[PDB]
């Protein structure tokens, strides 16, 4: 203990057979600063051990913090990292996390920042288990006020490929929606089933003028045993115009089951001169 | 203003202003507004 | 169709009368103020 | 679509009714139905 500052250093060692412990501390005071370092090492076996690196640095108008740990067990691994830069009028957070075991490895990416009173976030998650990937992407530009969002999840498999793309902005006055989903099921359990997925939703919202377009294309064929080939086709489009000047909407439900097909042409109309709707039901039925 | 202030004229002016406000809101551009805000903040910064 | 009722024009003529009277009162006040220009107030203040 | 708003006057804007019809038609060789329901308001004169 001196007028310059406090110094503390504590080092505990321990070793026997296979489990060996190496622990040390570094604590000193320099005026208005702290230089912390605890190198904590727990070596139990070669592939079976643990590591911990805790290092803190204190200084005016800034912060330094390093946090890295290591963990293994024979065929199992788990690692992580972290960066913390907290500074006035800003923010800077990053690091890594990854967990792997033999064949299946999961990798994650994260980074958090803030500048000019605007948040910034980005996350990446990559999963690869038994050859089946999972690409789920989240984009940056995540601030909170008049920000944007964009999600991208990608699923690829030997029986199902899934892909959706979403993009929307929660602007105070205008509003947009972009939904685009595509899927394809390949099922062979008790007959073939083509789980084909077509999806598209769009929407544009603004004061005194609302509108939206949805189109759906659902066609699925079921080639079962004993020539039970079943074709399921469901196709509908959703559309309506919402504004005080005029109100209307159109909806075409188009479906068919093998030899039996139905269609309905549903349209809405609402204007200052006339209002009404139209019905048209076409049914094609077999048997007696 | 008082002489020109009439019920029909006042309601006509109100309808005109609401219509122009709705027209501006419908054609409200995000990037235009952001640049306008940047210009105004820069102007305030220079003034101060 | 333009449905019109006598209460509408009754209110309109009452409003017209009120606006005329208020314009008259405002003109009276303005003439009274212009009659005693700011110089008279300044001289009275200096005398006080 | 752009926004439309009729002007506001001191009068009352009430659009007169036109005519109302119910066109229904059924197409099937088992039975065909083409009934119709129609109705309107007398617009020959406002008083009538």
């Amino acid at each position: 203990v001196s007028q310059e500052g406090l110094k503390l250093s504590n080092d505990m060692m321990g070793s026997y057979a296979e489990m060996k412990f190496d622990h040390t501390n570094s604590l000193n005071i320099a005026g208005l600063s702290l230089d912390f370092s605890s190198k904590l090492d727990n070596i139990y076996s070669s592939d079976k051990f643990y590591k911990q690196t805790v290092n803190l640095q204190l200084q005016p108008y800034s912060l330094v913090t390093t946090l890295n740990s290591d963990l293994k067990y024979n065929a199992l691994d788990l690692t992580n990292n972290g960066k913390l830069r907290l500074e006035p009028l800003k923010l800077h957070v990053a690091g890594n996390l990854k967990g792997a075991y033999q064949n299946n490895e999961i990798k994650h990416i994260y980074a958090i920042s803030s500048a000019a009173l605007s948040a910034s976030y980005k996350a990446d998650t990559v999963a690869k288990v038994q050859g089946v990937e999972f690409s789920h992407r989240l984009n940056t530009d995540i601030a909170g006020l008049a920000s944007a969002i964009d999600m991208s999840t990608n699923y690829n498999s030997d029986s199902l490929h899934f892909s959706n793309v979403f993009r929307s902005v929660m602007a105070p006055f205008t509003m947009t929606i972009d939904a685009h989903t595509n899927g394809n099921g390949k099922l062979a359990l008790w007959g073939e089933h083509t789980g084909q997925l077509y999806s598209k939703f769009l929407l544009k919202a603004e004061p005194l003028a609302f509108t939206f377009s949805h189109d759906y294309k659902g066609s699925t064929s079921h080639h079962l045993v004993s020539r039970k080939s079943i074709s399921a086709a469901l196709e509908h489009k959703v559309s309506a115009l919402l504004t005080p000047a005029e109100q209307t909407g159109t909806w075409k439900l188009k479906t068919q089951f093998n030899n039996n097909e139905y269609s309905q042409d549903l349209d809405a109309y609402n204007t200052k001169d006339k209002i009404g709707v139209e019905l048209t039901g076409r049914t094609l039925a077999d048997l007696t | 203003k008082l002489n020109e202030l009439s019920f029909k004229t006042f309601i006509e002016d109100v309808n005109k202003f609401l219509d122009m406000l709705i027209k501006k809101l419908k054609s409200f551009d995000y990037h235009q507004f952001v640049d306008e805000t940047n210009d105004k903040i820069r102007e305030v910064t220079q003034r101060l | 169709h333009s449905i019109n009722l006598p209460f509408f024009e009754t209110l309109q003529e009452y409003f017209e009368r009120n606006r005329q009277t208020i314009i008259v009162v405002l003109e009276n006040v303005q003439r009274n103020l212009k009659h005693i220009n700011i110089d008279q107030f300044v001289r009275k203040y200096r005398a006080a | 679509p752009e926004f439309q708003l009729p002007h506001i006057s001191h009068t009352i804007e009430v659009p007169t009714f036109g005519k109302l019809y119910s066109i229904l038609k059924i197409q099937s060789p088992l039975f065909t139905l083409d009934a119709n329901a129609d109705i309107g308001n007398g617009t020959t004169s406002a008083n009538e």
